[PDB]
């Protein structure tokens, strides 16, 4: 059924709309920032993002992720050792570990993709201020944030 | 003669779409006037409840598990809250063309209920002779629709409202009133916005002297903060000079209690109701013949409609439970019977005051509503079951 | 057939408290609601006499056959009945506090509670506002959400579906277990009524009364300025005048009066009413409103008709959801009977002539056992069982036993 | 009058060209039978058939005042085809 | 991550006896506390963690000859070099088994 699959084209397409709206405010408007420097970025950059929010007296309890900043964060030897993580969840199942939903002190992890992000390439759209990625200096690659905020 | 029908039926298949049935949805979920009569609808067609009869019940008798039952019996134990059911599938069938649903069965194998399903989600398809073969069903699901086909073999359907006899698919009531719904709407949106600019009267001063120096609107500002409504108490009085003048726009007069009259008219009619039950009233026909008649042609409606909703709910969903979950005879005479929602008790007791004499003591439970004697010769004869006991007792 | 549901549902893929708006039910929608029960006035007097209509007479408990349950629970007999009604002493006002709450809200909700030694204490209502449920992909409630102000921030938790129980007066079809609540269906037309009562109410501050408009010089003639007129607004003054004031004054002071602008403010109220009553499915009548024809005859026989079969399709749908919600669990669980058996729970009508009913037990008596008769009159049956079981009074009985 | 003339019209014609066809030709009995088919008054008042009885009940079988009143006929045709009520029969058979 | 970068996810992986032998010489699989298991060290391919690791369902073990070098008589060989043995030798594919 063509219209079946069109009717499914059309709603994914507005949905990956929402998507990029969703993201493109998300990474552009945070107002709080954690470099990394090349180094040190699994979990150690993931607790000093929540560490520079909670220094601003909010709480975030999410985390959007692109896919390289997830690669990196499972070669962690913090997650991929189960000596080091408490369970071989992550070195065994990668993203659908619970260990990766429940850490730092977030409750939910929001994966990404990478088209998603407004780089300003399609036509119509105007791109966001910065570059989502997980590749070279000054890429975004997660947001740690409240949810309800 | 022949087997299959030899005459055609003008329609395939391959009327109305999900957008079509989502609209009966909005109109139903969205409240007010023409949901509430829609309601009342409802309940007068199925909401005084239900009795389920079998003829020649007793000769049924059975053990089924451990103890006798009767083909009634295991019925009422099947169908245990069946006023609830018909309720809901009668409502169903008369906002959407059809009332749809599953059987279900226990983890056992055993029957559980028959279970309706959303029928703004499911569009029947349909064979040249016009049967139902598929329904094709449409759901809202996290980022857009889910959409299955599902063979007609194991759901059932209930219509109440056809293009004819032949019509296995069925007519919304909605969708057939959508100009008078929608007619109806628009004309009470006018009216509440009319009330609001015509309804109550406004202040209007005017400054200045007629062909006088001229006000502007850097003094009018200073005028208005005097006026101004917002700081009016009810006994504030005014002092002026000769050249302010404190008008007013009256309310203009307009009838919108006799639009509402109107409009109410048009739609109780539509839907088949009277006026009455849209809280509007009418000159004589409160009384005598004239009401009668109304009250005739809502309880002629509502056996028709009941009679028709019985047959196919003991055709497509009792029969098949009795033949594939039951040891009774599926063929057995059942009948389901939907109660009159307008009998009056205080006429049938004058009845059977004036004509009890001739009506078997069965007869008189089954008009007053009760449970008939114990013992079938009491329940078989036309004197009362309390004259046969002073008898009994005196002799 | 099958086992399991196949035809699908329009859940937003579970997790969701999605309801029927095509939306999330959210706590700012519960405490909507709780807003507009708790800021009294009409909306909130009427939303109560929809509840006392509906569960405000009270209830009856009956189980088929239950003279068979005779069984000794503590060295003495009960049955199922009897050990019900010790079980729910004050049930006519759980019944009216649960069946207002699932009037007012999507859903009445609460958990079972125990005594220290583990038996049943009772069946514990809780704050529906602070509950939310989440469905699952085919509607089916998986847990409770719950959060309540505490010491001037939330607490929050959540809690399995497998141990609270939740009741649902009206719903978006027969497999919505979130229900829909009435105060947000018609969240408009309760607005629009609020917004032109307090037009009604401000045009009356304004229009109601005549007000006086003294005008001071003469036309074409001298000015008079601010500073002039604060002395003539000290004579005419409305605070000090009295009824029987009389005045004089040169023909240069005229007196006039802004009249009271008439406007049918009695048909608004009407109108009004009209549009809430009927949104709120009570009849007309409840709101303190008339209408002329409607009162008498078959027009009156209708809509009353039409308000105990509305009643009745609640009292039934709220009867068997707390018969096995909540009755058949604690029989289950905590009682020496068992909890297949037949029970009722059934909530009188509150709008029942007994003088009819004692027209109708004259009339036809002769024709009931005087079991039957005692339950029409609301009566304890005959405690012998031949004379409740018998169809002539046990007054006759009784004058002829006499007789012997 | 308008409805009983349309019920007439009706009834004889789907007695004849339905009816006694399929009696005819899938049916054991006599299709030349006086087979009628009659359709209810919608405005028929049973407080003024029970006023009816009442005033000359004296003059009608059982069965005639069975079929005025819509209920099945008694079961036993002595006391259908009698006047007098079946109560008043069984008062006096229990007189005996 | 360079499957899930083209937005699929895979769920399998086939694999050379050369790749298979330096994985299982991997500290986080050789060392029992960093495997949150000793399997890999006692039980070599028939590890439970091995067909069930970095989100992979499955682990499908190939033979070296299996792949066509074109050396074989009728076979025309394919484009790359099935080995993990020296610069740019294909040793593994990581892929989506329905794919
Ligand atoms: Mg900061
Ligand atoms: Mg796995
Ligand atoms: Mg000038
Ligand atoms: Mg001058
Ligand atoms: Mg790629
Ligand atoms: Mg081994």
């Amino acid at each position: 059924d063509l219209i079946e699959r069109n009717i499914q084209r059309v709603g994914a397409s507005l949905e990956n709309g929402i998507n990029r709206v969703f993201l493109t405010e998300l990474v552009d408007n945070a107002q709080n920032n954690h470099d990394t420097a090349g180094s040190n970025q699994g979990y150690q950059a993931l607790n000093s993002a929540v560490g520079e929010v909670d220094k601003d007296d909010f709480r975030p309890d999410t985390y959007v992720t692109h896919p390289d900043y997830r690669t990196q964060l499972f070669n962690d030897t913090n997650l991929a050792y189960a000596n080091r993580a408490g369970t071989n969840e992550v070195l065994r199942n990668r993203e659908d570990a619970p260990i990766v939903g429940d850490i730092a002190g977030l409750d939910m992890h929001a994966a990404m993709s990478s088209a998603t992000y407004d780089d300003g390439t399609d036509i119509g759209w105007s791109g966001g201020s910065e570059t989502w990625g997980f590749s070279s200096d000054g890429d975004k690659g997660a947001v740690v944030y409240d949810r309800d905020n | 003669a022949s087997s299959t029908p030899q005459t055609n039926v003008d329609s395939m298949g391959g009327d109305l779409t999900f957008e079509d049935l989502r609209d009966i949805k909005d109109v139903r979920d969205s409240g007010g006037q023409v949901a509430q009569l829609m309601d009342y609808k409802a309940l007068l067609n199925f909401g005084e409840g239900c009795e389920i009869h079998v003829e020649g019940d007793d000769e049924t008798k059975q053990l089924v598990d451990g103890e006798p039952m009767t083909l009634s019996e295991w019925l009422e134990d099947a169908f245990p809250h069946l006023d609830l059911l018909v309720l809901d599938l009668g409502g169903d069938a008369l906002w959407y063309p059809y009332a749809v649903g599953e059987i279900q069965e226990t983890i056992t194998g055993e029957f559980k209920e028959a279970l309706p399903a959303e029928p703004w989600t499911l569009m029947p398809e349909s064979d040249a002779q016009g049967k139902v073969q598929a329904w094709h069903q449409r759901t809202k699901t996290h980022g857009g629709y889910q959409t299955q086909t599902l063979p007609a073999d194991d759901l059932w359907h209930i219509v109440i409202n056809k293009a004819s006899a032949r019509d296995e698919v069925g007519i919304s009531e909605v969708l057939r009133n959508k100009d008078e719904i929608q007619a109806f709407k628009q004309n009470e949106a006018a009216i509440n916005q009319a009330i609001e600019l015509h309804g109550f009267p406004q202040r209007h001063v005017k400054v200045g002297k007629e062909d006088g120096a001229p006000v502007r609107d850097n003094d009018l500002r200073r005028v208005r903060t005097i006026f101004d409504p917002r700081t009016t108490d009810a006994n504030t009085a005014y002092f002026t000079g000769q050249d302010v003048d404190v008008e007013t726009l009256e309310a203009h007069n307009f009838d919108y209690s006799a639009i509402h009259e109107m409009d109410m008219r048009n739609l109780t009619t539509a839907l088949g109701l009277p006026l009455e039950a849209g809280n509007v009233g009418a000159d004589g026909l409160g009384s005598g013949k004239p009401a009668e008649l109304r009250f005739a042609l809502l309880k002629l409606a509502i056996k028709a409609n009941q009679r028709s909703f019985s047959v196919q709910f003991v055709e497509r969903v009792m029969r098949p439970v009795v033949r594939d979950y039951s040891p009774f005879d599926h063929e057995a005479d059942i009948r389901l019977e939907i109660n009159d929602p307008l009998e009056d008790i205080g006429e049938v007791a004058d009845l059977i005051q004036q004509v009890g004499d001739y009506m078997t003591n069965e007869q008189v439970a089954e008009k007053l509503d009760l449970p008939a004697p114990e013992d079938d010769e009491v329940a078989d004869s036309y004197r009362s079951p309390a004259d046969m006991e002073k008898d009994e007792a005196g002799v």
